[PDB]
């Protein structure tokens, strides 16, 4: 990423959190860090990579779900990790607009 | 009718319930009560109608459009005859509706506790004090919303005086006796109720044609939200 | 309804996860501190409270609440100390000098700050029973000395008030 | 204050002088409720869904009657938005609040009830300091600016006829020293001495006296007295911490000349 090869540190990314050798507790990390390159004006991630980007965030929404206990959605760390997931929800949809475009142009 | 009704019902009040030569007279009784309030219908809707068709040379004059809701109103039953006649109606059965609530006001106030929500308060006061296991939770707030925003139950003890406060209060309001309902109401220790019973009022205020001595302003200039909640 | 523990933990931890830095999570403390508090959670309350002194040195509301955490521990020279550096960020608080006169009245009588303190508070307050009361117990542990300055304090205060019983039995 | 009010525009006639003090007050008021805008929402920000109690507070603050309503409401204490919607224009209303807290004050009930609930009430009820049966002193104006202040001294501790001048006598009783009780309201400060944290020690009555006012408070001191001094009104340090900024002070003496004030001495000029 520090060398703007921007594609090929996407695609490592990608393998990195479909490779499940990343902690669980680590993937909203990686998901952020994905974020700038979710945002550049180049469509860096395909169609297929955003999805699985999009599988990945739903995943850990899931996984969060079924380790919450009912007697703890009550203290005030529940509020910023929603808005980051919003963040990368819009982020993330944007992106596949793009890839959508581009990808579809490319094969007319 | 009234005279002749009082009489007969001093009789069937006098008498032991089952001997089948009274239910004829509570079914006379209670064809002489038709008729009596059947009476006070005819007089309260031919008076109208009688006096409306004396007035009707009058041109009824327009509401001025910075007219108070009461003011519209006023000239609404001034003017139709339909609205007028109906509410005659409804004053008419108001009247019979408060004729049978009677002497019944007085039994109320052998039940009516000073203080809303007395057991409730007293449950949670005595929760306060020693933790002691295994009773129903009850409302924490006492609140009139904290047993629907809780989703929690009152004692059943208040659950109980609430009902039957509540259906006095509707055979009052039924009764047209409005204010002996918000009187009740601030016995009771509910003036908030008392304070929602107001609502209806319709705006006036007296000032804005710039009279003489200052007086009071009467309704709610929100009686369209009220209404809506 | 006093919320639940559960409840104010996501309401500040939303609160927490919406401040952008450190110092503004700390700004939030004392009104974490208070909901702590209402929930009898003093521990939780002790952490938001000095989370937030520690941005907010100079808030006396803040040493004064941390104070009223610690005397209801039990930990009387702590909430001593907090309510010291209370008073000498805002000294109006006239009520603070009495409450660490009974505390260190409490805690040590022949300790040479409860007559500094008793001393200090009789001067806000002339003629207070509680004063009387922190008096009388201080010259009580003094002997022969303690007798005659006792002496001197019950005629001084039945000259002001010649009807309390109290006053009356004690000479 | 001074400035044309287009609902005294809107009559033929001249209006009388009760009309006149009477949009001024609703005037003044509108400055109040903006002046607390910004504050107003940033506190009500900060205390979300579980401090409901202090947002409605902070919106009672501000005038706000509606959107305290609508709290109130949709945090689910419909008893208290039930009381904040009677709150307009009844005085009887204000006299059962304080028939209510004199109640639970002789039952000692009031210890039982939350301090910021106790506070709404004593604010509902135009009482500005309340005694609870356990001796803890709840003050209404310990939280407000100046200005806050100020505002809830007209709204609800004066009846809705009662002058600006009499708004600021109460006022400036309520942080002096007198016999009857503790000073309850803040000092009207300049802004840049707001966030100063003047410790009070226990000597308050000769500080005082050297303690500069906010130049508003010197400029409702005008209004209510038209022979006020205008060499403390006109003094920079009354709005800025430099002393050499006369921006201000030279282009409210231009106005204050345009409004016929002429008392300032020619060497101040």
């Amino acid at each position: 990423y520090s060398q703007e090869q921007f594609s090929e540190a996407a695609s490592l990314l990608l393998s990195l959190m479909t490779a499940r050798i990343a902690p669980c507790s680590f993937w909203l990390t990686l998901l952020l860090d994905a974020l700038p390159l979710l945002e550049q004006k180049q469509v860096i991630f395909s169609a297929e990579q955003t999805y699985e980007l999009m599988r990945c965030l739903e995943d850990r929404m899931a996984a969060k779900l079924e380790s919450t206990s009912p007697d703890e959605i009550q203290k005030q760390d529940s509020s910023i990790d929603n808005t980051k997931v919003e963040m990368l929800r819009l982020a993330l949809a944007r992106n596949l607009a793009r890839a959508i475009v581009t990808e579809g142009a490319l094969q007319e | 009718c009234n005279t002749q009704i009082t009489l007969l019902k001093k009789i069937v009040k006098r008498v032991t319930p089952g001997q089948q030569k009274f239910s004829k007279t509570a079914s006379i009784l209670w064809l002489l009560q038709q008729e009596m309030v059947t009476w006070r219908l005819i007089a309260a809707l031919y008076r109208d109608r009688i006096q409306s068709a004396l007035e009707e040379e009058n041109m009824f004059e327009i509401a001025a459009p910075n007219a108070s809701e009461k003011t519209i109103v006023d000239k609404l039953f001034q003017r139709d005859t339909l609205v007028r006649q109906s509410q005659l109606v409804v004053d008419w059965l108001e009247s019979i509706a408060k004729d049978e609530v009677g002497d019944f006001s007085d039994n109320i106030e052998y039940y009516a506790k000073s203080v809303y929500w007395e057991n409730t308060l007293h449950t949670l006061k005595q929760r306060s004090m020693l933790s002691l296991g295994s009773s129903r939770p009850l409302v924490s707030e006492l609140d009139p919303d904290a047993p629907i925003r809780q989703k929690l139950p009152l004692d059943d003890l208040d659950r109980e005086d609430d009902i039957r406060l509540l259906k006095y209060l509707f055979t009052l309001i039924r009764a047209g006796m409005t204010d002996e309902a918000q009187r009740l109401c601030k016995r009771c220790g509910q003036a908030w109720r008392a304070a929602t019973l107001e609502g209806w009022k319709l705006y006036h205020d007296a000032n804005i044609n710039g009279g003489t001595e200052l007086q009071a302003v009467e309704g709610n200039p929100y009686r369209c939200v009220w209404k809506t909640c | 309804m006093r919320r639940s523990k559960a409840e104010i933990q996501r309401y500040v931890e939303n609160a927490q996860n919406s401040a952008s830095s450190p110092r503004e999570k700390s700004m939030k403390g004392f009104l974490f501190a208070r909901l702590y508090y209402e929930a009898k959670e003093y521990e939780l309350a002790k952490r938001s409270v000095s989370s937030y002194i520690s941005v907010q040195e100079r808030d006396p509301k803040a040493h004064r609440f941390l104070g009223q955490l610690f005397e209801i521990e039990g930990n009387v020279e702590k909430a001593v100390g907090c309510y010291k550096r209370s008073l000498e960020l805002n000294p109006t608080q006239k009520d603070l000098t009495l409450r660490i006169a009974e505390l260190i009245c409490t805690l040590n009588i022949k300790d040479g700050r409860a007559e500094y303190w008793v001393e200090r508070a009789s001067k806000l307050f002339p003629g207070s029973p509680e004063i009387y009361r922190l008096k009388e117990q201080l010259l009580s542990s003094q002997g022969e000395a303690g007798w005659n300055q006792l002496f001197d304090l019950i005629q001084a205060e039945l000259f002001a008030r010649p009807n309390d019983v109290y006053v009356n039995l004690k000479l | 204050l001074w400035g044309q009010l287009k609902e005294l525009e809107a009559s033929l006639d001249e209006p009388n002088e009760y009309v006149r003090n009477l949009e001024r007050r609703k005037a003044f008021s509108h400055w109040l409720a903006h002046t607390a805008e910004e504050r107003i929402e940033e506190e009500v920000s900060l205390y979300g869904p579980e401090r409901h109690v202090e947002a409605v507070f902070s919106f009672l603050t501000g005038g706000r009657i509606s959107d305290a309503c609508r709290l109130a409401q949709k945090s689910g204490d419909h008893r208290l938005s039930l009381l904040l919607s009677q709150m307009v224009g009844s005085q009887e209303m204000r006299e059962l609040i304080s028939l209510q807290l004199v109640d639970w004050n002789k039952l000692q009930v009031d210890h039982y009830i939350q301090e910021e609930r106790l506070r709404v009430f004593c604010l509902l009820s135009g009482t500005p300091v309340w005694r609870s049966s356990d001796n803890r002193s709840i003050n209404v104006c310990s939280q407000l600016d100046w200005k806050r202040t100020l505002a809830v001294h007209l709204w609800y501790m004066l009846p809705p006829t009662a002058t600006i001048a009499q708004a600021l006598r109460l006022y400036e009783r309520a942080f002096q020293e007198h016999e009857e009780g503790e000073p309850y309201a803040c000092y009207p400060l300049p802004p840049y001495l707001e966030d100063c944290s003047i410790s009070l020690g226990d000597e308050p009555s000769a500080k005082f006296s050297s303690l500069q006012r906010d130049v508003c408070v010197h400029l409702l001191k005008l209004y209510s007295e038209r022979q006020y001094d205008l060499c403390q009104l006109l003094d920079p340090s009354s709005v800025t911490p430099d002393p050499l900024d006369y921006r201000l002070s030279w282009h409210l003496w231009m106005v204050l000349q345009a409004l016929n004030y002429t008392h300032l001495s020619e060497h101040r000029q």
